[PDB]
């Protein structure tokens, strides 16, 4: 039973900003290692982020470092995405993605081929 | 169009939830405590099977109750005598990596199936393949036999299937997961085979239609092994949050959890008793807790093996528990 | 002479102290070889003979001491002991270098020369020993060490050390590589420092007790001191502060506790 | 996705059609079956080493 | 053997034998 | 009175079957298996040495169980291919970090001026996940190389050979 709901989105000016909210519900959000994933429309999924358990150890892509940050809350049991001056290059659906196992640090959940633990996407758009 | 639809579904999911939990009124473990424990379980080693060279990835007991078959990654499959503990037969692979090995249950042929998405039939009247299933385009992860003609097997691209040996074909396909099927087991009856996948969810099919009759989601991570109630009516789960669930056929929700906060330890096979009083249950963490499936107590711990435990059989009389784990022995316990 | 006796008697109560528990550890460390059938491997089973040779040479010099033509014989038995001890440390010496640089793959292959060059090989010099000391000196007890027909039973075992010692400068010459292409000097001296008890590396390092007797005396302290804990220091390292044997002990213990009580 | 999500719909009330018995009952059936055949467990109840075949 | 560190108890044992 | 004759059959069943076991022993140890990511298996001798390598180029994406069966192995080939290269960086810190996986070795091949610096790019960021966590990366490049796996596998046995002497 695992269940990842997502707030945000929407059409937004260049340059703009948004708070994707990820909701988790199900599993004990203590003990796992959360994942945000793009999918730009005429590519394939991409990755964008991570925390570990605790709220520690903080990645990112290369095209993203430095514009996003994301941070969870354990208690309110939720995972954000806060984006700054976005780019008309990077409009896309945006899931929250869980690695599957308790207590590790390895993640296999950017594929597209049936991943069950990842929510239902969030279209961020940008016009122009 | 798609965003109506969901909210359809979303509204008949809510009907079976509140439905689900308005049916339970209780919990097992409220009736049950009032019982008398069966205390500690000592089992002792027996016999310790050892001619395998890699690591014993899968075994499987026959209805003989003396004979089994463990396939390791050596490519070798090797069929035991448990009692006198000599060697019956030793079969070459043409795939050395095999992830299960099944044994007919009248012990004519014996199946085993790897990363080869092949399922082979060993025929045991030299020893030589028979017939050879190819349908799959993932890996096979299990496989059972429902008498000497017709194979289940849970494939690792989401679909089960059941197969005919004479033609080759599936006769039906059960595609309902959105994971790779990982364990079946197979009901008394032989009509209905539970199958445990990674969507930490259990689907119950009825072998003769082809749709997943119930769905059991109850656990947080992969579903490693699944085991039946020895009466037809529960099964087992075993899954990579280190906890057991006791889920109900007729009940359609989970009736009790096994679990510790000492366990951070990922099931990989799970079996039950004769009676099914006791859940037996191994974890990557080197040892096979013995669980009193009835009021969630640790009755005995099984600490005997080197590396990880991956099979776990329990015979038809009873009589013996069999492990297999990837120090290459089996161990056979009373 | 007072000073000598007294010199004598603690090199002689250190020789039976060092001996007594070297011996004791490695029975200790032999018999978690055997128990354990798990730690079967190619170089373990050829580090479980050399175990026994240490044991065997260790209660025949505690023999050899109690005592100090049947005292004739078991002087011959303690030559070919000690000449099979140094033999095999060039055996181990031969698989060690072989394994790692020369034929990098499993080399179980030869384990029957290995055999022949430990156990058959030593037979030879020693018994030209014997049958030539008889008939050119016939000593009493053979118990004099000064005669110069002590050369052809010591003359292949300083053969065989050298030779070792050659081995020892290959290993580190690979393994300063290794470590430079992934504190590798302190790794480095380690591993030479523990390398020498099972190779023997101490005697071809210090092979001649010099003249001045400053010097001498405290070449004497430094070199009983090794030798006879040599046995001991053989069995801590490679039984003791070997990882794998260390993780095979922890799990072992822990089913003691469960099903004893 | 439409099409796939019409697959989804048509499972789900094929398995939400079905009549649930009680925990309440479906407790005392487990707890009935292992009552019945506990006798005749070798595992629970120990058996002899003349009985036992593995001895 | 000529005081070799080869034996070295040779040379232990002789000299207490002696005195 | 058949007992008698259950034994004489067995023993001499299970003799020739533990006879024939041994002489599978000794080619069991002698394969260097082998890994590639990015169904065929092909077993191959280069220097008197067998490589039995499994391409798994006919399994889905969802690699988190079939990978576990492969702890066995040497050496897992890595082949990468230039946002396709940041999503191998992430399967390469997956298995790094992998709790069966742990003790495998990795072997990577990525197939002047500018070319220069984006091949060495590309080498530096993988390097840095190798310092993040027993195993060793081994990088290379465009432009025979079925011998540099076969002369990076022997610098795996010898360094699997000195950590057995505790030496590196």
């Amino acid at each position: 039973q695992v269940q990842l709901q997502e707030s945000g989105g929407g059409l937004v000016q260049p340059g703009g900003s948004l708070r994707l909210s990820c909701a988790a519900s199900g599993f004990t959000f203590s003990n796992y290692k959360m994942n945000w994933v793009r999918q730009a429309p005429g590519k394939g999924l991409e990755w964008v982020s991570d925390i570990s358990q605790s709220g520690a150890s903080i990645s990112y892509t290369g095209s993203v470092k430095g514009r996003f940050t994301i941070s969870r809350d354990n208690a309110k049991n939720t995972l954000y995405l806060q984006m700054n001056s976005l780019k008309p290059e990077d409009t896309a659906v945006y899931y929250c993605a869980r690695c599957p196992a308790p207590f590790t640090r390895d993640c296999f959940d950017v594929t597209s081929t049936t991943y069950a633990y990842r929510g239902q996407g969030t279209q961020v758009t940008v016009s122009s | 169009e798609l965003d109506q639809l969901r909210q359809e579904a979303e509204q008949l999911k809510n009907q079976i939830r509140d439905a689900r939990k308005a049916c339970a009124d209780a919990t097992l473990s409220q009736i049950t405590n009032n019982i008398d424990p069966v205390g500690r379980i000592q089992m002792r080693t027996r016999r310790t099977l050892r001619g395998h060279l890699a690591k014993i990835y899968a075994m499987h007991w026959g209805t003989d109750s003396r004979l089994l078959v463990s396939a390791s990654q050596d490519g070798k499959l090797i069929i035991w005598d448990s009692y006198t503990t000599n060697k019956v037969h030793a079969i070459p692979l043409r795939s050395s990596w095999v992830m299960t090995c099944a044994y007919a249950p009248s012990g004519n042929y014996v199946a085993c199936g790897g990363l080869d998405n092949i399922c082979s039939i060993y025929n045991l009247k030299n020893v030589r393949v028979s017939r050879e299933l190819a349908g799959h385009t993932g890996y096979l992860s299990c496989c059972r036999f429902l008498d000497d003609n017709q194979i289940v097997t849970s494939s690792g691209d989401t679909t089960c299937a059941l197969w005919d040996i004479e033609t080759g074909q599936q006769t039906t396909t059960f595609t309902g997961h959105t994971g790779d099927v990982m364990s079946l087991s197979l009901a008394p009856d032989t009509r209905l085979f539970v199958s445990g996948a990674c969507d930490a969810s259990a689907k119950l099919w009825d072998v003769r239609e082809g749709m997943c009759r119930q769905t059991f989601t109850g656990h947080e991570s992969d579903i490693n092994a699944i085991c039946f109630f020895p009466n037809g009516n529960a099964f087992a789960t075993g899954s990579d949050d280190a906890t057991c669930r006791l889920f109900d056929l007729r009940a359609d929700q989970e009736l009790m959890t096994y679990s510790h906060d000492n366990i951070i330890c990922g099931i990989t096979s799970v079996s039950f008793s004769k009676s099914g009083r006791l859940l037996l249950a191994g974890y990557d963490d080197f040892n096979c807790n013995v669980w009193d499936a009835l009021k969630a107590d640790r009755a005995g711990v099984l600490a005997g093996h080197d590396n990880r435990v991956s099979c776990l059989g329990v015979t038809d009389d009873g009589m013996a528990v069999a492990t297999g784990s990837w120090d290459s022995f089996l161990k056979i316990w009373n | 002479t007072p000073e000598k006796l007294k010199n004598a008697y603690v090199l002689y109560y250190l020789a039976i102290v060092g001996h007594s528990l070297s011996i004791f550890t490695l029975v200790i460390s032999l018999g978690i070889f055997v128990f354990f059938r798990s730690l079967g491997c190619q170089r373990v089973t050829l580090h479980k003979n050399m175990f026994l040779t240490y044991i065997l040479n260790s209660m025949i010099i505690i023999i050899h001491l109690v005592e100090v033509v049947s005292c004739k014989i078991l002087h011959f038995f303690h030559q070919y002991m000690m000449a099979c001890n140094y033999f095999w440390m060039l055996c181990e010496g031969i698989y060690l270098h072989t394994l790692i640089v020369v034929a990098v793959f499993t080399e179980k292959q030869r384990l029957r020369w290995y055999y022949l060059l430990g156990w058959g090989f030593p037979l030879v010099p020693t018994t030209i020993h014997a049958i030539t000391r008889a008939v050119y000196f016939n000593d009493n007890c053979w118990l004099s060490v000064e005669t110069h027909l002590l050369y052809i039973i010591h003359g292949p075992v300083m053969a065989a050390l050298v030779v070792n010692f050659f081995f020892l400068l290959n290993i580190v010459r690979v393994l300063v590589t290794k470590m430079r292409e992934t504190h590798m000097y302190l790794k480095a001296v380690k591993a030479t420092m523990i390398l020498v008890p099972l190779l023997g590396i101490q005697f071809v390092v210090f092979p001649w007790r010099p003249s001045n007797k400053m010097l001498g005396k405290i070449y004497d302290y430094v070199m009983h001191s090794l030798i006879h804990f040599q046995g001991f220091f053989v069995a801590t390292i490679y039984c003791f502060c070997n990882n794998e044997v260390q993780t095979t002990v922890k799990r072992q213990w822990a089913q003691f506790k469960i099903q004893w009580n | 996705s439409i099409a796939q999500a019409r697959k989804l719909v048509e499972q789900l009330k094929m398995e939400a059609n079905i009549d649930r018995i009680k925990v309440s009952k479906a407790a005392a059936d487990l707890m009935a079956y292992c009552e019945a055949h506990a006798k005749e467990d070798p595992l629970l109840t120990p058996v002899p080493a003349s009985e036992n075949p593995f001895r | 053997c000529s005081n070799l560190s080869t034996c070295v108890l040779g040379k232990l044992s002789q000299e207490l034998h002696k005195l | 009175e058949d007992q008698r004759n259950e034994e004489k059959a067995q023993r001499e069943a299970n003799k020739k079957i533990e006879k024939q076991l041994q002489k599978d022993k000794q080619v069991y140890r002698a394969t260097h298996r082998l890994l590639l990511l990015g169904i065929f298996e092909t077993k191959f001798q280069v220097d008197k040495v067998n490589f039995h390598m499994f391409d798994v180029g006919g399994q889905r994406d969802e690699r988190r169980k079939w990978i576990q069966c492969f702890n066995d192995v040497t050496a897992i080939i890595f082949v990468v291919a230039s946002n396709r290269l940041q999503e191998a960086l992430n399967l390469f810190k997956s298995i790094w970090n992998n709790r069966w996986l742990r003790t495998i070795s990795v072997i990577l091949f990525l197939n002047d001026p500018r070319v220069t610096r984006a091949k060495y790019f590309i080498r530096d960021e993988f390097l840095r996940i190798s310092t993040a966590s027993r195993h060793y990366c081994y990088p290379h490049f465009t432009c025979e190389n079925i011998r540099r796996v076969f002369n990076d596998c022997r610098d795996i046995i010898q360094r699997m050979h000195l950590r057995q002497y505790e030496l590196l």
